[PDB]
């Protein structure tokens, strides 16, 4: 069944949960654009972040696990043949989001997979190195001008390499949903006070 | 504020049939999911059957497939579980469940993940 593999596997949020997350992400993009902490550092980044990221996910929001490219991607077949992948296909999950983030290229949500969910994370250089398994897991909320969504995962890894050693620094804002951190280079992270739960289905997208 | 009211359980001889019913009060919209979970002696609660009111899509635990049928009455906001050819292994506390997300709840998610709303449970004893 190699030739019948999807473009990618992942957790695809339901219609209702995709909308709840989309709205939460839009609220963040507008809160952030109007924080003077953010305004100060536009040299490093009025800018309306909602329009800036007006390359929309042409579909439901999702957390990709394995890019397969219909079986041409490296490791596509070994991922998809796993028993846990077959048995999880079509099943319902409630995933945890711990933070929202923005860079000059992407806007996203950080997904904190549990040990059990990591079984669906696929089995590196020096951007995922030293970080826990599955740290790349994210939901893209928007991309800038010419950016493709694969970039969102690389941007989150870069941010998390900072958080690793407390380079996150002191908070520069205390929003009702969490504290706001300026990581420099136009990088921003809202650490949510309480995790967001999103309902999703593990499945595959064929383009 | 949603409330789930269960009925239809009790004692039945092996090979018999029961129909469980659960009425949901307090939902403000039609597009939600309802289903049934069972706790057998010594075991954790497990999804038995779930349904999406609008789509009608159904999930069945493999051990009940063919024997149990789930259905809804739209106007009455009630779900029904028709249990035929009952076996002693079907004994347990049966719990109605509902969830506001019809796509999530209609898949009978594991209780690890959960459902938004739960009934109190009704006993089915198959002798």
């Amino acid at each position: 069944e190699k030739d019948f593999l999807p473009l990618y596997f992942g957790w695809f949020l339901t219609k209702k949960s995709s909308e709840t997350l989309r709205k939460a992400g839009q609220v963040f993009l507008e809160e952030l654009g109007n924080h003077k902490a953010f305004k100060k550092e536009l040299r490093h980044f009025k800018l309306e972040l909602v329009s800036y990221f007006g390359k929309r996910p042409p579909g439901v929001l999702h957390c990709t696990t394995k890019f397969c490219d219909y079986g041409k991607a490296a490791g596509a077949e070994e991922y998809a043949q796993q028993e846990v992948v077959k048995r999880s296909y079509g099943k319902a999950f409630k995933l945890s989001i711990s933070a929202l983030f923005v860079t000059p290229k992407t806007a996203g949500a950080q997904v904190v997979l549990t040990d059990q969910e990591l079984q669906l994370w696929p089995s590196k250089p020096s951007a995922s190195e030293g970080l826990p398994p599955g740290s790349r897991a994210h939901v893209t909320l928007g991309c800038a001008a010419d950016v493709q969504p694969v970039q969102t995962g690389l941007d989150l890894l870069d941010i998390l390499q900072q958080v690793k050693g407390g380079s996150q620094g002191e908070a520069v804002g205390e929003l009702p949903r969490g504290k706001l951190y300026s990581l420099g280079k136009g990088r921003w992270m809202l650490s949510l006070t309480k995790k967001m739960e999103v309902k999703a289905i593990f499945t595959g997208y064929y383009g | 504020e949603v409330q789930l009211e269960e009925s239809g359980g009790g004692l039945v001889q092996a090979g018999g049939s029961l129909t469980l019913s659960c009425a949901a009060s307090g939902f403000t919209f039609d597009d939600y999911a309802m289903g049934w979970y069972r706790q057998a002696p010594g075991k954790e609660r497990v999804g038995v059957s779930c349904i999406s009111r609008t789509d009608g899509y159904t999930y069945y635990l493999d051990s009940v497939k063919g024997r149990f049928t789930i259905s809804t009455d739209h106007a009455k906001h009630t779900v029904y579980l028709q249990m035929n050819n009952l076996k002693p292994d079907d004994t347990g506390l049966y719990y109605c469940a509902a969830d506001a997300d019809p796509e999530y709840g209609s898949r009978c998610p594991d209780p690890y993940y959960g459902m938004d709303y739960w009934g109190k449970g009704i006993l089915v004893t198959v002798s």
